[PDB]
């Protein structure tokens, strides 16, 4: 239920922002029958948007690359070999995981003491 | 439901701008460049899309590689939910990182 | 109030003097003792000539031959030269006197002090460089080494690079400062070199190196 | 049913759609991850 | 446990 | 059992068909937005603030429609299903360890390490709810 | 003008051409041929630059373009499997060869120093490439989802058909170059997304050019249209018990190139999709069975670098290090195929599961590690044995360091004295014995690729002698003293079970410096001498920085025009003998660093055995007078 909250203010704040893109369009029309200025940084908005979109898509691009350029190898390396050995494997993660979570837990709380120190400072 | 009638609201209305336009053209009778605009912005969806669909098919034939004899095994279980933890792992760093950031600005 | 209110005028139609009437300017200012203020008319006159520093994206890259950045040099130069004729026409009418009577310094003095300010604080190295060119040119070596401005250890530098006896400034330079390892530094440096240096004379730097 | 709803969340991660922005991520596991996990 | 883990040369 | 039948089906189907629907208002309302921009705007005097939009457009448009660019994509397909028959071939070839496999895995440590998990999940719940408070509790300062 | 447009008269004999699938099929053959340069499979794109310049046509684009509709659209009207396949196939194989026909470097090259560095001349000659070469189109098409789905519908197959099908079977072909055409998008995407569309962006909108989008704007990256196939990752995993090398290597290297990636894993773990899909029906016991039994299988001594088996090992354990280092504190699918249950932000083991009993993939990795012997006589001391070692030993040190998967791992190796494996299969290192048949004194020592093993090798004992101490340490700090007897018994140079083996002093054979790997004979070099390494210079020293200064100085000599033909093989040598001083310099700096690692942890060890030990000194004033013998010529 917790994860589908999220869900919900996504699809809020999604049709809130469709409701008035789509209601700025008809007060025109309206306007019309009877704001060209300010569609223009709509427009722009998407623009800026998808700028990233596709930067995000070179990323995901290069990450795919550099998957399968391994993917490669752990095949190159099955054909080549061609059950107890890695039950070590999962210890040998979670026991990293308690680590850098352990690490992890000092910055966040360095953060948070260091905006503490700034809101002390503040009324202080 | 607010939010599922809201999708009612803003589609009828929506449909209800067509005269009006079509009204538009009715007075014009008597561009290009967004279209272009559109149908730009409306490419990169489907580059989404197949990408999504190459990802996918990566996900299907790295797991069935590994293994394929048991799809409804615990170790992909794990494998998946310990690669969530990684990923919400690395956000919850990154931020924090840049939270750590944003404080030395207010060191001046 | 009146060489004052000629230099004000001047800079301002700076990116649009000829050099003839430039010239007739700094003519003037010499025989006026305005020694200081006929340096800084032709330094203005410069940089608007030059607003983005051609001259030094021209010198930077090092020598372009056949290009249009020779207007930004050639112009600046016509400056440049003045300035280099003025400094002349100021030893020479102050040749040899003293900087003081008993705790004053003289006028002569002060009007020197006033001139090489001008040009010693100046921002465009591009100018600098071929001032310390126009020195060494002039056999005014213990001039260089006082200059404590940081365009000369980069003219030095870059001028070791490809002659000896340059870097043997260079290496003068850190020396009268008391930077005795920073020349032993360029001397050893420059005795295993791949320049064309005798091995008589790499005895002599390894040995002030060692020193 | 915790990790049940751990992996269908990660399970309904990794699968589409039209967000304008979540496409699914590729999962690694153990060899790469650890080397992925130490370079955090 | 160990079949053949054993350090039985 | 109702709230998680509830949700597991009933909820997560409009969640999802809810946001395609936004997705093609979306469209729709861009479209919209877009010929109002056109046969209201058709007197022949747009231009000022046109020429950015144009410009930016141009260069998004330009760095998509490139050979390269589009190229690495289709290069890339193939590049996988290279792999994908070879994997394929080299697993039908070592399709024989089945019940290595399935009794391999079938252990007692999963359960534990599901715990691990979950407890690691819990924890790391916890730090980005912190940080999240740590973001939006700094914003504040920010302002003052 | 086939006897009505051109326009119009070139689409309808396509659309003629497109009924059926002989005729298809044969088109598609003949276009690839016909793709192919006269010289054979870098410049001269093969085919004219005038094609098409009198008619208003895009040059080459109409063909591809109706290729690609054709592939998208028109597959639905095969009933034939197999002519469906075949032209599949075909399409697979002209997508490759329009892509293998694009220049990478060349294009990187210009766009970095000519228009910056050279002059304008050459330019148009890179711009008329990058705008008629039909690779930008067909990175543009791949971004289609008609694309992926159909080539998800490709590789998504019963595997009864693949296993009763033949090697040379059209669907394995099929496969293959699907999986390498992906792979060769993955590769691309970036280079085309930086130096084609900026450049076809500006050129459409300075000149007069019509064209129909066909990507989508959503898809930002190849990664976007894939994500939301799950099966993806369960075939491609399916079909690695099938045994055919190219497909399987293919297979794994497309896996970790996915797990490799940043979007795919924060869609997929923003709980988690990945570890839910593969627990299906039991895909990961299985697909860790057949990994098991493939890496039991022996190889070929005397095909060593060409036995498939090594090479699907050797992908096999690339693929595992690159899911295992990207992104360690997060679980990911490595764990859950070691036989570990992969929790949110937690892991554990279940009941008589595989690897409770000791039967999983990490359990085979460590049976074939401490059941393989290195130490050979006719050659002795092998290279890919110790390359498979390394690897072995990075991925335990990978899994080891991360503390999520760190406890357990410790408890299940000491648990079956892994530590006194590893001692009885470690082997004494002297300048007699040879590497491979060659010895170490010798020159081309530094420039073979024995260096390369040597470095493993010393990592090999640099992380056993570091898990030694930490385990020493773990041991001494439990306050137990049932292993302690044990470990000093090793370190002692007895077993009992009495099996001896060499001290740990005895290892202490890899500092030597009458090797003198500091000292280099520098050539006289009459010539090229004031040419440094500058822009050459983590010690890297790239032979590309020298490479361009020494050709540029050997144009400038020639322009000269003094005695340029005569000195030009002076240049030749002096060029041929600076780029092998530069790799024996890279390796000298490779040898040191690793022997500087090995020494911080033999010295590790060495405190933490110091500190922690409870037992008599007089006894141990023997092995004291021992180390201080060994470090004192170290020293002086």
């Amino acid at each position: 239920l917790s994860s589908d909250i999220l869900a919900i203010d996504q699809l809020r704040e999604l049709v809130k922002q469709d409701a008035d893109n789509a209601r700025l369009s008809f007060k025109a029309i309206d306007n019309l029958k009877l704001s060209n200025a300010d569609l223009i940084s709509y427009f722009s908005k998407t623009a800026d948007e998808m700028e990233e979109m596709m930067k995000k898509f070179e990323k995901t691009i290069t990450e795919i690359e550099a998957h399968l350029t391994g993917v490669e190898a752990h095949a190159m390396a099955m054909q080549n070999v061609a059950v107890d050995e890695r039950v070590y494997e999962l210890a040998a993660v979670l026991r990293e995981f308690e680590e850098s979570i352990l690490k992890v837990a000092g910055v966040v709380g360095g953060v948070k003491e260091g905006v503490t120190e700034l809101q002390l400072r503040d009324f202080m | 439901s607010n939010v599922e009638s809201q999708q009612e609201e803003l589609t009828a209305w929506l449909d209800r701008y067509e005269r009006e336009l079509d009204e538009l053209y009715a007075k014009q009778m008597g561009e290009r460049t967004y279209k272009l605009a559109e149908k730009l912005t409306d490419q990169l969806d489907e580059m989404g899309k197949d990408l999504a669909k190459m990802i996918k098919e990566i996900n299907d034939m790295s797991n069935t590689l590994s293994k394929g004899s048991k799809p409804d095994d615990p170790l992909t279980q794990i494998v998946r939910v310990l690669n969530g933890h990684l990923a919400q792992l690395q956000w919850i760093d990154t931020n924090a990182a840049a939270l750590q950031a944003k404080v030395a600005a207010a060191q001046k | 109030a009146l060489l004052a209110e000629s230099l004000r005028l001047f800079e301002q139609v700076a990116g649009s003097l000829t050099p003839a009437n430039l010239t007739t300017a700094v003519e003037q200012y010499i025989s006026l003792k305005y020694y200081a203020g006929a340096i800084q008319l032709c330094l203005t006159v410069a940089q608007q000539k030059d607003r983005g520093n051609t001259a030094l994206s021209w010198v930077n890259d090092g020598k372009p031959a056949n290009d249009s950045r020779k207007k930004a040099f050639d112009e600046r130069k016509i400056c440049y030269n003045l300035i280099h004729q003025v400094l002349d026409k100021l030893e020479s009418d102050f040749a040899g006197e003293p900087e003081l009577v008993d705790g004053r310094p003289t006028l002569a003095a002060t009007k020197r002090m006033e001139a090489y300010n001008v040009v010693n604080d100046s921002s465009d190295e591009v100018f600098h460089f071929d001032l310390y060119e126009w020195y060494i040119e002039k056999g005014w070596t213990d001039r260089i080494l006082s200059i404590d401005s940081p365009h000369v250890i980069t003219y030095l530098q870059r001028l070791a690079e490809t002659d000896f006896r340059h870097a043997e400034l260079l290496c003068r330079f850190y020396t009268t400062r008391s930077r005795f390892f920073e020349a032993a530094q360029v001397q050893t440096n420059l005795a295993k070199s791949d320049l064309n240096i005798s091995l008589k004379d790499r005895i002599i730097l390894l040995s002030r190196a060692k020193g | 049913a915790l990790f049940d709803s751990l992996l269908a969340r990660n399970k309904k991660q990794a699968e589409g759609e039209t967000a304008l922005g979540e496409l699914p991520s590729l999962q690694l596991g153990l060899a790469d991850l650890r080397q992925r996990l130490r370079k955090l | 446990i160990l079949p053949m883990y054993k350090l039985s040369p | 059992d109702a709230i998680l039948s509830r949700h597991d089906l009933d909820h997560t189907v409009r969640a999802f068909n809810a946001r395609r629907r936004h997705a093609e208002l979306s469209r729709r309302c861009l479209h919209l937005a877009a010929r109002v921009q056109v046969l209201r705007n058709r007197g022949y005097a747009l231009s000022g603030d046109e020429d950015e939009l144009k410009q930016k457009l141009q260069q998004i448009d330009k760095t998509l429609n490139d050979p390269a660019q589009g190229s690495r994509l289709e290069e890339l397909w193939s590049r996988l299903i290279v792999l994908r028959g070879y994997a394929e071939d080299l697993k039908d070839q070592i399709n024989q360890a089945g019940i290595t496999e399935s009794d391999g895995l079938g252990e007692e440590i999963e359960a534990k390490a599901k715990k691990i998990l979950e407890d690691y999940d819990k924890q790391l719940q916890h730090l980005k709810k912190q940080v999240e408070e740590a973001k939006k509790d700094f914003e504040e300062w920010e302002k003052q | 003008n086939p006897f009505p447009g051109p326009q119009e008269c070139m689409e309808m004999m396509f659309r003629e051409f497109g009924t059926g699938f002989e005729q298809s099929n044969a088109f598609i053959q003949l276009l690839t041929t016909l793709l192919v340069p006269p010289e054979g499979l870098n410049d001269s794109v093969p085919f004219p630059e005038w094609l098409g310049s009198s008619i208003r046509t895009l040059g080459i684009e109409p063909y591809v373009d109706f290729v690609f509709d054709v592939f998208a659209n028109r597959t639905k009207d095969i009933s034939d499997p197999s002519q469906l396949r075949i032209l599949r196939l075909s399409c697979l194989d002209f997508v490759m060869v329009c892509l293998v026909t694009f220049n990478e470097d060349l294009i990187v090259l210009g766009h970095e120093s000519n228009i910056s560095i050279d002059d304008a001349m050459a330019a148009t000659n890179l711009a008329t490439y990058v705008r008629l070469h039909p690779f930008s189109r067909v990175m543009e098409w791949l971004f289609n989802e008609k694309v992926i789905t159909s080539l998800i519908n490709t590789i998504h197959q019963d595997p009864i058909s693949l296993g009763s099908a033949s090697p040379d079977s059209p669907l394995v072909v099929s496969i293959l170059r699907a999986i390498q055409v992906m792979i060769k998008a993955l590769e691309l995407q970036e280079t085309y997304l930086h130096l084609v569309r900026p450049e076809v962006l500006r050129y459409q909108g300075e000149a007069g050019v019509r064209r129909k989008p066909v990507a989508n704007a959503a898809y930002s990256a190849f990664e976007d249209g894939i994500l939301s196939h799950l099966s993806l990752v369960v075939d491609l995993g399916k079909y690695c018990n099938l045994g055919h090398a190219e497909l399987t290597l293919a297979c794994l290297k497309l896996l970790e190139k996915i797990s490799t990636s940043s979007r795919i894993l924060s869609a997929w773990s923003p709980r988690n999709k990945a570890i839910v899909q593969l627990e299906r029906n039991g895909e990961g016991e299985t697909i860790s069975a057949s990994l098991s039994a493939s890496i039991m299988a022996t190889l070929d001594p005397a095909l060593a670098a060409s036995g498939e088996n090594y090479r699907v090992k050797l992908a096999i354990l690339d693929f595992l290090y690159a899911c295992l280092r990207a992104t360690p504190d997060q679980p990911t699918i490595a764990h859950q195929l070691l036989g570990f249950h992969c929790e949110l932000s937690k892991l554990g083991i279940e009941p008589k599961g595989p690897f409770d009993m000791q039967k999983s993939l990490f359990h085979s990795l460590l049976n074939v590690l401490i059941t393989l012997t290195v130490s050979e006589e006719e050659q002795g001391m092998r290279g890919y044995l110790v390359t498979l070692k390394y690897r072995v030993l990075r991925i335990l040190q990978l899994l080891w360091k991360s503390p999520l998967s760190a406890s357990l791992v410790m408890d299940e190796l000491r648990a079956t004295n892994f530590l006194f494996h590893m001692l009885l299969r470690e082997v004494q290192i002297q300048p007699q014995l040879p590497w491979d048949g060659q010895l170490v004194t010798g020159c081309e020592f530094l420039l073979s690729d024995a260096s390369l093993a040597y470095i493993d090798y010393l990592a090999s004992r640099a992380a056993i002698f570091e898990y030694i101490g930490k385990e020493l340490c773990s041991v001494s700090q439990n306050r137990i003293p049932s292993i302690k007897r044990q470990i000093f018994d090793a370190l002692n140079g007895q077993i009992f079970v009495p099996l001896t083996i060499p001290s740990i002093f005895d290892f202490f054979d890899f500092i030597n410096t009458d090797y003198k790997w500091e000292e280099i004979p520098s050539p006289h070099f009459t010539y090229l001498k004031d040419l440094d390494l500058g822009p050459c210079i983590g010690v890297h020293y790239d032979i590309r920085k020298a490479q361009e200064i020494l050709a540029l100085k050997r144009k400038e000599y020639e322009h000269s025009q003094l005695a340029t033909p005569e000195f030009l093989e002076t240049v030749e040598l002096e060029e041929k003998v600076l780029i092998e001083w530069l790799t024996v310099r890279n390796r000298a700096n490779l040898l040191l660093t690793a022997r500087l690692n090995l020494l911080q942890a033999w010295a590790n060890l060495l405190l933490v055995m110091i500190e922690s030990n409870d037992f008599k000194s007089t006894p141990k004033m023997a092995f004291l007078l021992q180390a201080l013998q060994a470090i004192l010529p170290t020293l002086e």
